[PDB]
Formats: C-alpha cells, structure tokens, sequence
RNA sequence: UCCUCCUAAAGAGUAACGGAGGAGCACGAAGGUUGGCUAAUCCUGGUCGGACAUCAGGAGGUUAGUGCAAUGGCAUAAGCC
RNA sequence: CCAGGGCUACACACGUGCUACAAUGGCGCAUACAAAGAGAAGCGACCUCGCGAGAGCAAGCGGACCUCAUAAAGUGCGUCGUAGUCCGGAUUGGAGUCUGCAACUCGACUCCAUGAAGUCGGAAUCGCUAGUAAUCGUGGAUCAGAAUGCCACGGUGAAUAC
C-alpha cells in the first residue's frame, strides 16, 4: 500500500477559478455550449458524461493547453496547478534514470536524500530505481506521476 | 577552444556617463551603459565623505534660539 | 517600471506603484509625481519611458530602500551601544515608548509562549 | 590584447629599472587568472550548480570545470567524487582581457569599496580575491540570479619574491590601498 | 520634548558644571537633578544621577549631549 | 571444511580446549588491449565556509590506494581516468 | 518637612472594552438633516502665518443673541476588481507643537517613513421584545495637561415571540 499525501504550501481564500463564456468546440462546434462557473476554495468537482464529448479538453483549457473559442480562464493569484494528463507519454519518452526523473522537480529546500524518500514511500527500492524512466509498468507510472505531483 | 561549448564572444562598446569609452570583448551580446569606471572613481574622495552622519553638538547648537 | 529597487508593479495607479519603494509613502508618493508632472490616474502600463526617465532622478531627492534601511539601522544601533535607557528596552525586545508590558505588547514581545 | 601590449610595452621596462634586471625574460608577468566557485551546497541543490555555471560562463567566455570531492569529509556529509564547486583557467588573450574588464569596470562596483588589501599576498608572488557578489559585474540581467555567490580570483604569476609580485600588479592601476 | 522655550536645565546644576569646568576632572558630581538636559559644555565629567536609592556615575561623551540626565540610570531593577 | 599472521628454532614441514582475524562471494566491468595520470598530511592567501568542502602556490614523499581478513606485493605501477 | 524614585515594574493567567479582518467597503471631490449641554485667572470669533498639531493681534459673551461648533452615518460623481489589497493599524526611526517650575523613568496631539497580528475566531458563553438590538456622531463631570472608561443627547433603524 503506497504511502501517498498531498499537502499544499500556499493556501488560497476565496474564489479559486472563474471560467466566463467558455465556447469552445473542434469540428463539431459546440463540444461544451457557453460554459460558466466560479470554482471556490476546497471544491472537489468531478466532471462526469461519456464518450467522445470534451469530457476531457475542459481540464486541457483551464491548463491552457487547448486554447478555447471564445473565453476567458481567471485563476487565482497564487494558484499553483499540479497536472495529471490522462496521457502522459511524453514526460517519459525521454529515458532518464528514475532517480533523474523525479529529481527534476526537486524544490528549493530539499535535498536527493529527501528525492529518494518519495520514490521509498512509492515502492521503488533498489534496482528499480536504477531503470529508464521508459520502460516501466503503467501502475507504475502513474505512482511516478503522483510523486511528481507530492513533490511540486 | 573545444568547438562550440563556450558562449559567443565579440567586442562590445562599453561607454560610462562620463565618457571612459573601451572596446571589449564579452558576454552580453549587447551594449551597456553604466556608472564611472575606476578611471574617474572618487577613490580619493569617495570614502573621504562616505561618513556623513555623525555629530550632535551641531544639531543641539542649531536649535538654540533661545 | 525599473525605479532604484525595483518599481515591478504594472497596472497600478502611478501615485500607488510609487507605494512600493522603501521610503515612498502616499504624501511623499505624491510629491514625486506632482514635480514630474504625471497625473495619478495614470497607470504606470501606461506611463511611457518619456516620464519614467524623470522619475528615476526624481526619487534621489529622497533617501531609498538601501541608504533607509542602513540609515535606521545606525540609529537604533546608536542607542544600544550608548547605553540609553530606549537602548535598553532595545536590546530586551520590549516596548520603548513607555507602554503595558503587564499584559499587552505582544507585537513586540512576540508570540505568546509559556 | 590591450593590456598585453600595455605590460610589454611600458612595464618590462620600468620594472627593469626599478629591480635592476638584465634579461627581458627575468621579470615577472601574469601567468595565469583561475576563477573558482565553491557552492559547497551542490548537494542541497544540483541545479544550483548548473546556475552557478551559467554564471560564471557569463562572467567568463570558458565553460566551468565541475570540480569534485577529493576525500570523505565527515564535517559536512559529502564523500569521494561528490561535485562541490566550479572553475575555470584564463591563459593568453582572453585572460588578458578578463583582465581589464575587471580592473577598468567591475570593482569600482563594489559596494563599500575601501581598497583591495596588499597583504593578500601566498609568499610567493601570486594573488587572491574574494568579490562577495557577481552582480558586481556586468554579465548578470538581475534575471539569472537567484543567490548572491560570489567569484575567487586567483592571479597566478610567475614572480619568485612576494615583493617582486607587488609591483607588478601595482603596475596595472590595480585598486591597491 | 520642550518645544521653543530651549533646553532646561536646573539652575543649581549650571553653576555646578560650570564651576567644575574651571578646575579640571574631579571627584564625579552628585546631582538628583535626572530631569536636566545634557549641555555639550558637561562632556568628560562623571556626574553621578541618583536613581532612588543610589548614585550611578555616567561618562558623558558627545553622543549624550541631547537626551536628559536620566536617561541614562534605569531606576528599578530586574531579573 | 577452507584462507592469513605468530608459536615455527633465518630451506619445506611441524602440536596443544595456544595467541589473533576472516570465508560459504562479488564484478558484463571491478575482464582484455591501447593512450594518458600520480597519493596522504599539514604550511600560506578568499562569498556563504567553520578545525576540517572547492581554488592557487610550496613542503612531503607513497606514511596513500587496492571490491572483502591478514601477509607478501605494486611507480614499467597490480593504484586513477 | 523636603528631594529623587514607585503606584506605569513582566516567563504568564483572567475579566470588561476599543479597532479590525473588508466590496450592503477604503479613498477623493461636492452637498443636506439634530438634540442636549459648558463658559470669567473661562469660552475665545474674523484676519494673517504654519503641510499640521498650533502661533500673533484680537472683537463678543457670565449668555434663546457670543464662542466652543464644521454633526457623522447619508446623498451624487470618480477610482480601487479579491489582494495581506488603495483593508488593518500595531510596532519602530527622524522632525515638532502645547500645557506645566519639570514630559528620562511616565502626557496628549501633529508631520515624514517602516508598515506587524489579523482573511470571521475550540470547548464554552453574554445582551436584547420597538424607537429596543445594531451602528453613526455630539456634549458634560473629573481636569494646568492627560480617556477606547463613566454620565448624557440625538440621526438611521431592524428580526422574531409557534
Ligand atoms: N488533438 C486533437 N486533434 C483533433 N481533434 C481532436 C483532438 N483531440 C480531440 N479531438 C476531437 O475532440 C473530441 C473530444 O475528445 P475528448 O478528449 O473530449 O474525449 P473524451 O470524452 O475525454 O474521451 P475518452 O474518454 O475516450 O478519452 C474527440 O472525440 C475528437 O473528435
Ligand atoms: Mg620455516
Ligand atoms: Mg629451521
Ligand atoms: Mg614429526
Ligand atoms: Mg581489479
Ligand atoms: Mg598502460
Ligand atoms: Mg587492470
Ligand atoms: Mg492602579
Ligand atoms: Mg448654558
Ligand atoms: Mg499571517
Ligand atoms: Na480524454
Ligand atoms: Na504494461
């Protein structure tokens, strides 16, 4: 059982996002039809409905990624944003060591003592973190993912 | 050098305020304007009147109206 | 803008972007800005580098961020190596204007610890 | 560069005069400029050894060696191999060059500038500098700094008495006090 | 903080550092005048304020010359 | 059961419930070859920097190093790239 | 009887309050509507000087007439656009004014600068039934100076009681 936890640094008050008219399709033109919303503080919104509609490409336009038709995304003014793409392949088709991969995002305070301690509490022991970041199972990457995400 | 690893290095007019104009070579890529160079430094007056807050007697004796 | 720390806010009105140096105030704020000539609604976003030039040699009529913080700290260095009576209420980290320390002053004493 | 010809034309010369030589070849001259970065800290950061060898890239036109740890230091927690610092070696027209825009620009920038000591001298002829900043020199847009590290230069040079090696660089209109 | 009026000082201390002045450094002065500015002309003696209970002696120097006599004689103790 | 030193009496060997320590492996490089390199420890000058980190000189000389215990070796290096 | 100090001390705990944490709000400009009360070593217009606390001359008044004395919330326009913020105002440095023989311990107020805790408060607990609660300002006693307390006056003005 992975030992995962994710604090927050800098909490944020009031509103936390304000979508405002956010039209937006591809070639089907109204994949989501004037979307409006203001996203408060310790909100859990899960975004349901499928297939094939822009279940996702909402989350890829907060990021902004997937710029909209027609819209303005106003986060707030500290928000920092941690992104877990349902696609994520190319964080790993550079094939660093694992050690490498999640020391990347080490942060100003930290050492490659407290690097390893992430990967420790994610089960990667001894030899597995010695493999290229690419080849590894998909479990095994997300874990890596929500690393990076606790780490950030 | 070791074939391309280093930064780009061409002259630069480096000019002060008040004048000091040198041809150098160096890392910017692009000219700068700055403060006198030790040519004009006020080494010999500079730190002569660096120390300018000191003395109270002259404080209390300006304010003797009485 | 670029003023003698850094004058980083934009979109602020000119007389309150002035606000975040080190020894600019609102009334000395407005003093800069009145010799110079730019209105206060003016956003500094706004404010062109034709009056930006002027202001940076505006404020050194006034003393700034780095000859402030020595400029008081030589004076609070004054007292306690003197000896004065506020010298010593320096050196304790107690109030010095002559105020409760039976139950208040917390903001100088500190956090509340047993 | 400009300060070459400077030394070869003038200071041979007057140098030859003050110490009574006879050879061209018997008076001292600057052999070589080593500028080092001890971040010391590599190991809390890795990418701040990357930065600082940004940094001194752009202070000087040579990529940094990345030093490494000679032997297991139990004081601070770092072993053999482990990269502690930064350095690079300034011979020829580019150190001549470093040379002058150091002395004509980058120390009269020091904040609080008294004048470099004459008594930072190894007994030999070879001089060291500590700078507390980098900022001090033009090569840093207040953009890459996230630290305030500072340089050591080190001018080596091949002078035999510490005498011999003071009026060399005297010289050179360097700061002296 | 006396306003125009100038800096006061009690009249049997003028005359006392007055006449001290005269003849030189001697033996410190006592005073229980702690409400008395410090003149510049004072600076060398050791006058001696009298802080309730006892007589501290201060070397006035050319710092002190603008704050009162008592400012430099904590007048209860503690710890 | 195996390895190293002393007892072991300057060839080999040599006992005791004699005195001391190790092994039941490791390494696709820590194997082969070619090219190069030389350590510990202090003594003097500098940002955090400290008795001890990195830099530059000098003394020193192999007092270091050897995947693992001890002995014998090792500069033509068997040590480090 | 006198001078100086203490009642103003500060690891801490409690009670009663003031100011806040903001947008039905902060700031700038302009303009309305009160009641009650005090004044002779006292209140002190108008004018001039000072960014300001105040200073110089100085009329009127022991008074329904003179002065303290400009009510503030409000209303209209403009800006700030959710930030420790154009919120908050502690703390601190420098420069002063006024009472008072005297403002260091230990006064009030003013100017310039720094700008902290604080983003609605745990168990628990208090006040209020109508011009009341909430909020906004005004005056008096004490008093040379020194109240966020006490006493007193009005403006706006609710919710609910099965
Ligand atoms: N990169 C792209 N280029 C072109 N069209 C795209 C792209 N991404 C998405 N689309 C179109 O927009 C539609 C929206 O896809 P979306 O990602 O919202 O689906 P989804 O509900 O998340 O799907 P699923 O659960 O199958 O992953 C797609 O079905 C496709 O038609
Ligand atoms: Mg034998
Ligand atoms: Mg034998
Ligand atoms: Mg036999
Ligand atoms: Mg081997
Ligand atoms: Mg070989
Ligand atoms: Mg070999
Ligand atoms: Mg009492
Ligand atoms: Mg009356
Ligand atoms: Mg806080
Ligand atoms: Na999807
Ligand atoms: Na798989």
């Amino acid at each position: 059982n992975p030992f995962i936890r994710f604090e927050q640094d800098k909490k944020l008050f009031r509103n936390a996002l304000e979508v405002e008219g956010l039209t937006k399709g591809f070639d089907n033109g109204p994949l989501f039809k004037n979307l409006n919303l203001l996203l408060e503080v310790g909100e859990k919104l899960a975004v349901l409905g499928t297939n094939g509609v822009g279940k996702s490409t909402l989350l890829k336009t907060l990021v902004g990624d997937l710029q909209p038709d027609s819209g303005t995304v106003k986060w707030s003014e500290n928000a920092r944003i941690g992104y877990y793409a349902q696609d994520h392949e190319y964080e790993f088709e550079n094939d660093l060591t694992v050690f490498e991969w999640m020391s990347q995002w080490k942060q100003e305070g930290d050492d490659e003592q407290a690097v390893r301690s992430i990967l420790g509490r994610l089960l990667f022991s001894q030899d597995d973190i010695k493999k290229p970041a690419k080849v590894l199972s998909g479990g095994e990457k997300g874990r890596m993912l929500f690393g990076k995400l606790m780490m950030q | 050098m070791k074939k391309d690893i280093h930064p780009k290095y061409e002259e630069i007019t480096a000019s002060c305020s008040c004048g000091n104009v040198m041809k150098i070579r160096s890392t910017v890529g692009h000219d700068l304007n700055l403060d006198v160079c030790s040519k004009c430094h006020p080494f010999f007056t500079g730190k002569q009147r660096d120390v300018a807050t000191g003395g109270r007697v002259d404080r209390f004796n300006k304010r003797f109206n009485i | 803008a670029r003023i003698a720390g850094i004058n980083i806010p934009d979109h602020k009105h000119a007389v309150i972007a002035l606000t975040s140096i080190y020894g600019v105030g609102k009334t000395r704020s407005k003093a800069i800005l009145a010799a110079a000539g730019i209105a206060e609604d003016v956003k500094i976003s706004e404010l062109s580098e034709g009056q930006i030039d002027t202001l940076r040699d505006e404020v050194a009529k006034f003393v700034v961020e780095g000859d402030l913080r020595r400029e008081i700290s030589m004076s609070i260095k004054r007292l306690m190596d003197l000896g004065c009576y506020r010298g010593l209420r320096h050196r304790r980290g107690l109030p010095v204007r002559g105020q409760r320390t039976k139950t208040n002053a917390r903001t100088r004493k500190g956090p509340r610890k047993p | 560069a400009k300060l070459h010809d400077y030394y070869k034309d003038e200071v041979v010369k007057k140098l030859m005069t003050e110490f009574n030589y006879n050879s061209v070849m018997q008076v001292p001259r600057v052999e070589k400029i080593t500028l080092n970065m001890g971040v010391g800290e590599a190991i809390a950061d890795k990418k701040l050894l990357d930065n600082a060898a940004a940094d001194l890239a752009a202070i000087s036109g040579q990529k940094p060696l990345i030093t490494k740890a000679r032997k297991s230091v139990a004081g601070f927690k770092i072993r053999q191999g482990y990269p502690i610092g930064c350095k690079v070696t300034l011979r020829g027209e580019r150190m001549w060059e470093f040379f002058e825009r150091l002395i004509t620009i980058a120390v009269p920038r020091i904040r609080d500038f008294r004048g470099l000591s004459a008594k930072s001298f190894d007994g030999r002829g070879n001089y060291s500098m500590g700078v507390r900043e980098q900022i001090i020199f033009p090569e840093i847009d207040y953009d890459k700094v996230d630290r305030v590290r500072g340089l050591d230069i080190t001018i080596t040079t091949t002078a035999k008495s510490d005498e011999e090696g003071r009026a060399l660089l005297a010289a050179f209109d360097f700061p002296f006090r | 903080r006396s306003l125009k009026k100038g800096p006061f000082i009690d009249l049997h201390l003028l005359k006392k550092v007055e006449k001290a002045v005269e003849s030189g450094d001697k033996k410190p002065l006592r005073t229980w005048s702690r409400r008395s500015t410090i003149f510049p002309n004072m600076i060398g003696l050791t006058i001696a304020v009298h802080n309730g209970r006892q007589h501290v002696p201060v070397f006035v120097t050319d710092e002190m010359v603008g704050h009162k006599l008592g400012e430099f004689a904590p007048t209860r103790t503690y710890r």
